[PDB]
RNA sequence: UUCCUUGAUGAUGUCAUACUUAUCCUGUCCCUUUUUUUUCC
């Protein structure tokens, strides 16, 4: 139900909320941002602009990287713009 | 452990199960069999039959 | 996992699996530089007829499945 | 060094408009390229020319002065040479000449 | 044969009841005795899934 | 001036398994004349049963005043039946004999 | 009825009379061209149907290309018995031609339930030349009851006096009666039953009225009803029963189920929730079936449709979830065979959402898979009404996919260009709308393919009176941004004009429409200024801006934009200066308007342009606005606060009126509004300071002390808001309530239960024990600890995140051991409490300062028996050293052992968590050369890889993953080549997939550490390369 | 040459209790807006 889109990894900023705002992404976590967040447009787009890549509010911030998911080389796979899956909106 | 089983090289025996059998791989009259046979004993050989 | 190649699963072949791991050798020896040159000296050709070869023996090897 | 990622051969065109990437194998991605408001040169986003099990021998910058461009994938199928238990279409493939063609308006890359 | 894929392996013993059970047998042999390789661990067709 | 869910068909309940249509088609009769009538027969159906009516309103004067009608020493669950549902056991058909009729006395 | 009063504020309908249909829903090669001759006859034969033989043709143009999968789709279409006898025959001419150079039923029924209406409305029309209501067959009757009735008859006579009853309910009616009570061993208890039965729901559930066993089929739907379960009852029923079904999915079979549900989920009486749930149910096991659903699939969408019309958001949005769900879940030819017919019916509705559908499906499927049928469609000659659906299925395939349509762009268009040129309107008009929607999600490209569409568009636009003239304009709109300003200038200079005209019409689909073109239109680089500052503005401001506009919602937002648009152009006083004098216009909404609207241009614009006497007019404004709320709302305070950052020292005549107000409005009018005027304090601290308005900062500084007393949270919390911001300006030793008043003043707050206090409470002791810090002797501080500590029961997340970071800031002003002594004050006795958060102290604690402290402390805390507080030890070390990482390469020995003990089992939990920190550890100690010990622990580790516990396993992958990177693959592989080959499944798994995550990440360093492996007989394995010697 | 009690599983049961995810407890409303074209210097 919840999942990534995984789409290709464009140029674009990662967009976080107030909510979702320290979260290294996949690793869920705090820790130690390092390296930053890139989606593709057809996943942040128009409404998307400056959207939270996870609830749908608008972004605040922008989500950095751990390093723990850096040493594992994660951070490079498809776009981690989170759909739901029924549509995106 | 009570399932059909047979040892050919030890008098074509019968065991009725197999962690028994596999318990002959160590004995007496098995590497007896195998020593007298020629086949010397030990590890190499456990998982002989016939 | 599965659109990313070399993925196995437990079915996974025998020939399969070996075919792999030829294949990745070979993007490797026309990588790095290196390697590629040893191989060149060794058997005597171009660094040029030695990646074409390669490129050659790529869908192969092993020669045909079973 | 893999099978799959980009960087081994590289290809841009005259117009320097845009320049393709690829790996050996399944992957060509592309990204364009334009001069910023001042002129300094600011990336595209990337895009995808995927195709499955298909050997890129070698690519090429190609020359149409300001059109959609062009490049020239150089490939072969295995494909055909894995489901023949023969040894058959071991031989007798060949490898498959195939311009792919960017096309900004559009912006995707069609065979 | 359980019996003669045994002549074939340096450490046949390495082959034991439940291999011949092997879809690949022709190979698994001449893995699992391999330079440095670990055995897999034994705690299964045990069925007390590990530890009491 | 009615709620749109009801219909001519009223599910019926809290039957006696000895009860008489003789009965039945009396009581029901008042508020109107009877479409027709079913009563379960079988293991779980035993105990209930359909009633419809050539109207509604008949049926709306029903579920009105019978509401929780007495017979015998039961209370009579009295309640508008759904509909839909289980029924494509017959499957939509018998037109074309039919609207060839009509296409052909009227003409129309 | 009051029942009808709290009950109805449980539920409630939501829907239309125009949605109330839902009722009504009863459960389910120029021979080629003369060719086109032959295929059309003989399908025509196996009458009349088009957009099949369409979408047979329709595989023509790949040319060459067609394939077996012609006989799939068309194997559904047709029933797939026909199928392989004609496609057989056509693959037969169509090779050799190139050389010498219940379906069908279902389909039956729709034409004849139109040619039925015919029959009817005809009847009525040379009867007007001359319902539900409509009279029954026994036919029809015996299908609409279940099985299992008898009709009966009581008599002629009884059925006689029936015969009898209407002409004797007339008669009867008017005759002699009335009824007498007299007054005058009991038995019979009625079994209404097992969580709760509504009285209505007797109808379905009445099966479970009856009390047997023995009977088997009807064994399994007697033992469905575990639903009502589902439906009503209490939460854990609701989710035990739910998985019970779940992984009783395969067996049961879809078949009897959705017989089982979907008369509840047509429920006249359903409420919200039992919706939604039965919705889980749906996609739950529709996570499982697959083939199995195919017959029920229409029987499905039926009600699921209706769901994507749904004022409800959340609710759309799961409706789509599930139609994916479905349509991939099914076959695309199942799909479509089923769903043709929906589209030329009669009821607009059905269309409608049977486009969206559609739409979805093909979300799910891909476009290009679902073209030709669409393509088929649109030339459909029969009848228009499908071409006015095929068309607005393009549209919805426009918004969902939106920004990905891109590639088939120019198919699409070229199916819809046909269309606008259509004798039909309404044809005409969807069409144009479609162009719209595909340009907005071209946003911006593609503009050629639209290309061949324009010219026809423009001319339209003259000639036009009416819905369809405004839609036309909602496409050249959205495309004008397409285009090149040179051609788009000219063809820009042409709408401006019939834009102008156009302002003026009354209605508002329209003026929605022209608006948002001027956004485009005179939204754009290569459009002149002074142009708009003529012709436009004048009008704008008068027709638009108007009461009408922005009591709606939509308007309200679309204004806003399109006004701001207007100023990041003509200039900001420009705008603003016509709107200000409307903040003193009384209606809220309207206020409300102007004031986000300014908010927004002073945004980007900047302040720099406005004059000075426009200015007095605003701040007066901000005020009067500011001064009466009806509601307490973002709006006009960040709208105002924006206006003050802006202005910056243009500002400062300006504050004594500000703070008057701030203070006066702070007091009184009753504590309601109270917590407003404290944010307006909040936000412009920062302009009370750098103008040095000092006597304001003693102000504020004291006045807000004092209300910290003030008992309403709502108040307080904002007081606090206000008091943080405070703080942030001036610093520590120049506050005039100096802290050693304060700090302690706050200390008792912590109570306070209620949210709001809590956070900006917690947040401010922060700042101020990370700040400052020495003000406050120790004795205070410590007294502070053992207060915090539970704080750690807050629901929230953000309170326990500030709160974690607090306690170290106050664990640097003392030094640790105690404070992790304190903190390992949390037992394994309870749980809740300190149920990590704690932990997550204990790590950060051991950073600041040396953790080489404090483990000997933590690692002895690990002996007490206490099972769960153990665990806890555990992952206090893997967030350590989570948050440690380089530093790790020492007291790593230290645990070692210990996650050996750990790691050996008691439980489960220790082989968990402690493999975490082999995690953490792991990857932090990287490649400085300690992996030795890593290595060792390795093993430990190993065995536990087999487990079906999700946390354990999940965890392990962790383990893995990152040993690997420390230990490097080599040593990994070697733990893995045994396991791929295994003849047991169950290893076979495992061993792949961790393979497989060792193969993905450093697949290029693999190549050596394949062994030597023999080569067969039909084959080479060993790679001959390496050996090569020089 | 003439002799004791016992261990264990697996399957089916809506009993019981601990626990796991910095999960969850606040975000959130925005293109459902659908009709037989029909708004007059």
């Amino acid at each position: 139900d919840l999942i990534f889109c995984r789409k290709q990894a464009g140029v674009a900023i990662g967009r976080l909320c107030e909510k979702c705002d320290g979260k290294c992404v996949i690793c869920d976590s705090y820790v130690r941002p390092c390296t930053l967040v890139r989606i593709c447009d057809e996943c942040n787009y128009g409404s998307y602009q400056g959207r939270c890549v996870i609830c749908g509010g608008p972004g605040v911030s922008d989500a950095y990287y751990c390093k723990e998911c850096t040493i594992q080389e994660k951070d490079r796979d498809g776009c981690p713009k989170i759909v739901n899956l029924g549509s995106s909106k | 452990l009570n399932i059909n089983y047979n040892c050919e090289i030890c008098g074509n025996y019968t065991y009725r199960g197999p962690k028994a059998f596999q318990r002959h791989f160590a004995e007496w009259r098995h590497a007896h069999g195998m020593r007298c046979l020629g086949i010397p004993n030990t590890a190499h050989f456990a998982n002989v039959t016939q | 996992q599965s659109k990313y190649i070399g993925t196995g699963h437990a079915d996974t072949t025998k020939w399969e699996w070996l075919v792999n791991q030829h294949r990745d050798s070979y993007c490797s020896y026309m990588g790095h530089f290196d390697l590629l040159n040893y191989f060149a000296i060794a058997e005597n050709e171009s660094k040029a007829r030695v990646r074409f070869n390669l490129m050659e023996k790529m869908l192969q090897p092993c020669g045909p499945p079973a | 060094c893999r099978r799959i990622v980009p960087g081994q051969f590289l290809a841009v065109d005259p117009k320097g408009r845009a320049v393709m990437i690829s790996a050996i194998e399944k992957q060509k991605l592309v990204y364009i390229l334009n001069r910023d408001a001042a002129a300094r040169l600011t990336i595209s986003s990337p895009l995808e020319a995927h195709k499955a099990n298909t050997l890129v021998y070698h690519v090429v910058g190609v020359d149409v002065g300001f059109e959609n461009p062009m490049f020239a994938c150089l490939e072969m199928d295995y494909e055909e040479a894995d489901n023949d238990p023969t040894g058959e279409a071991a031989a007798n493939t060949q490898q498959t000449l195939t311009f792919y063609e960017l096309d900004l308006g559009l912006n995707h890359v069609v065979r | 044969t359980v019996a003669e894929l045994k002549q074939l392996v340096a450490r046949p013993d390495v082959v034991e009841m439940h291999d011949v059970t092997a879809q690949d047998p022709k190979l698994l042999v001449h893995l699992k005795a391999t330079r440095n390789s670990v055995p897999v661990p034994r705690h299964w067709c045990f069925k007390r899934k590990y530890l009491q | 001036r009615l709620p749109p869910e009801v219909n001519r068909i009223l599910y019926i309940r809290n039957l006696p398994y000895k009860i008489t249509a003789e009965e039945m088609y009396d009581i029901f009769g008042k508020y109107g004349p009877i479409r027709q009538i079913r009563v379960g027969n079988t293991p779980e159906t035993r105990g209930t049963a359909y009633v419809v009516y050539e109207d509604i309103f008949d049926a709306k004067n029903a579920c009105d005043h019978l509401s929780g009608f007495n017979v015998c020493n039961r209370y009579l669950v009295v309640l508008y039946y759904n509909a839909n549902r289980a029924f494509q056991k017959m499957d939509t058909k018998k037109k074309e004999e039919q609207l060839k009729l009509l296409k052909e006395k009227y003409g129309i | 009825d009051p029942f009808a009063e709290h009950r109805p504020p449980k539920i409630a309908d939501r829907e239309d009379e125009y949605k109330k249909h839902r009722r009504t829903m009863i459960i389910s090669a120029e021979k080629a061209k003369a060719g086109e001759l032959k295929v059309v006859n003989g399908a025509a034969a196996s009458d009349q149907t088009p957009g099949a033989t369409p979408k047979k043709l329709s595989s023509w143009d790949q040319a060459e290309t067609p394939g077996h999968t012609p006989s799939l789709r068309w194997d559904e279409t047709p029933g797939r018995a026909k199928g392989s006898e004609t496609p057989g025959a056509t693959p037969g001419s169509k090779i050799w031609d190139p050389t010498p150079s219940e379906r069908d039923t279902p389909g039956h029924g729709s034409g004849w339930a139109e040619t039925p209406r015919t029959d009817r409305g005809g009847d009525s029309i040379g009867e007007t030349p001359t319902e539900r209501n409509r009279p029954l067959s026994d036919e029809e009757l015996d299908a609409m009851f279940p099985e299992g009735y008898k009709v009966l008859p009581p008599p002629a006579g009884y059925v006689p006096i029936r015969t009898p009853a209407r002409k004797l309910t007339a008669t009867p009616t008017p005759l002699g009666g009335m009824t007498g009570f007299h007054m005058q061993k009991s038995v019979n208890d009625q079994p209404s039953g097992l969580p709760f039965l509504k009285p209505d729901d007797i109808q379905y559930f009445d099966k479970l009225l009856v009390d047997v066993d023995e009977s088997e089929e009807q064994k399994e739907r007697k033992i469905m009803k575990l639903l009502l379960k589902i439906k009503n009852g209490t939460p854990p029923m609701r989710k035990a029963a739910l998985r019970q079904i779940t992984d009783k999915a395969r067996e049961f079979g879809a078949g009897p189920l959705f017989n089982q549900i979907l008369p509840l989920l047509m429920s006249p009486t359903l409420e919200d929730q039992e919706r939604h749930l039965l919705v889980k149910v749906i996609d739950r096991i529709l996570y499982k079936l697959d083939d199995l659903v195919r017959p029920y699939v229409h029987k499905i969408l039926v009600v699921i449709e209706p769901l994507l019309i749904d004022e409800d958001y959340y609710a759309r949005v799961e409706g789509r979830e599930i139609i994916s769900n479905l349509a991939k879940a099914a076959g695309l030819a199942t799909m479509i065979s089923t769903m043709r017919p929906d589209i030329d019916n009669m009821d607009e509705y059905v269309r409608n959402t049977t486009a969206r559908a559609f739409a979805v499906v093909a979300s799910a499927l891909g476009i290009p898979s679902l073209l030709p049928f669409l393509k088929a469609v649109c030339k459909s000659k029969k009848s228009w009404q499908a071409r006015h659906t095929g068309i607005k299925i393009v549209q919805q395939i426009a918004i969902l996919m939106g920004c990905a349509i891109l590639p088939h762009l120019r198919s699409l268009v070229e199916i819809i260009e046909h269309g606008l040129v259509d004798e039909q309107q309404k044809v005409r008009t969807i069409s144009a709308l479609a162009i719209a929607a595909l340009a907005e999600a071209a946003t911006p490209y593609g503009i050629e393919s639209f290309d061949s569409v324009l010219k026809p568009l423009w001319k339209g636009i003259r000639q036009h009176r009416g819905k369809g003239l405004a839609a036309f304009l909602k496409a050249i709109g959205y495309l004008i941004p397409l285009m090149d300003a040179e051609y788009a200038n000219y063809y820009t200079r042409e709408v401006m004009l019939i834009l102008i005209r156009e302002f003026q019409s009354p209605d508002e689909e329209m003026k929605k429409i022209v608006l948002k073109v001027v956004k485009q239109c005179c939204g754009t680089d290569g459009v002149e200024a002074n142009y708009i500052k003529t012709e436009i503005l004048p009008p704008f401001f008068k027709h638009f801006w108007q009461h009408r506009m922005a009591l709606d919602r939509r308007n309200y937002r679309q204004l806003v934009d399109t006004t701001v648009e207007l100023a990041n152009k003509v200039g900001a006083a420009e705008i603003i200066s016509r709107i200000v004098d409307d903040l003193k216009d009384e209606a809220e909404q309207y206020r409300k308007m102007v004031m986000e609207t300014i908010e927004k241009i002073m945004g980007n614009l900047g302040a720099a342009d406005i004059d000075h006497k426009l200015e007095e007019q605003l701040i007066d404004g901000i005020l009067y606005a500011f001064q009466e709320q009806t509601t307490e709302d973002s709006v006009m305070l960040n709208g105002f606060g924006t206006v003050v950052n802006a202005l910056g020292k243009r500002v400062k005549p300006y504050l004594p009126q500000i703070c008057g107000t701030v203070l006066w409005r702070l007091n009184n009018k009753s504590a309601k509004v109270r917590q407003q005027a404290a944010d307006l304090i909040s936000r412009t601290a920062v302009v009370m300071k750098t103008c040095q308005e000092e006597k304001l900062m003693g102000h504020l500084g004291v006045v807000l002390y004092e209300y910290l007393g003030e008992e309403y949270p709502e108040v307080l919390g904002s007081i606090l808001g206000a008091l943080k911001a405070i703080v942030n300006v001036i610093g520590m030793h120049k506050m005039t309530p100096p802290i050693k008043d304060l700090l302690p003043r706050l200390t008792p707050i912590l109570k306070n239960r209620h949210e709001k206090v809590q956070e900006n409470c917690i947040d401010l002791v922060g700042r101020i024990a990370d700040r400052g810090a020495e003000y406050v002797s120790a004795r205070e501080w410590m007294r502070i600890c053992f207060e915090l500590l539970e704080l750690l029961k807050a629901h929230k997340k953000a309170i326990r995140r500030a709160t974690v970071n607090t306690f170290g800031y106050i664990a640097k002003a003392i030094g640790p051991h105690d404070v992790l002594a304190t903190l390992l004050n949390n037992l394994k006795v309870q749980e809740r409490q300190n149920r990590v958060c704690t932990t997550v102290a204990i790590a950060i604690v051991a950073e600041t300062c040396s953790p080489f402290t404090v483990l000997p402390a933590l690692m002895n805390e690990y002996r007490v028996p206490e099972l769960n507080v153990q665990n806890g030890v555990l992952k206090s070390l893997s967030f350590l050293f989570e948050y440690i990482g380089e530093m790790g390469k020492d007291y790593i020995y230290a645990v070692t052992p210990l996650l050996e003990d750990a790691l050996m089992d008691r439980d489960l939990v220790h082989r968990q968590t402690a493999s975490a920190v082999v995690q953490h550890m792991s990857l932090g100690v990287y490649g400085f050369g300690c992996e030795d010990s890593l290595n060792h622990l390795l093993n430990y580790v190993w065995p536990n890889v087999f487990e079906t516990s999700p946390h354990v396993i999940q965890a392990v992958m962790g383990a893995l993953e990152g040993l690997r990177v420390a230990i490097g693959p080599c040593r990994m592989l070697q733990y893995c080549l045994q396991g791929l080959f295994h003849p047991a499944r169950k290893v076979r798994d495992v061993y792949w997939k961790i393979y497989n995550s060792i193969y993905i990440g450093s697949q290029d360093a693999l190549i050596a550490h394949y062994p030597r492996i023999y080569n067969d007989d039909k084959n080479t394995y060993i790679r001959y390369e390496l050996d090569y010697i020089l």
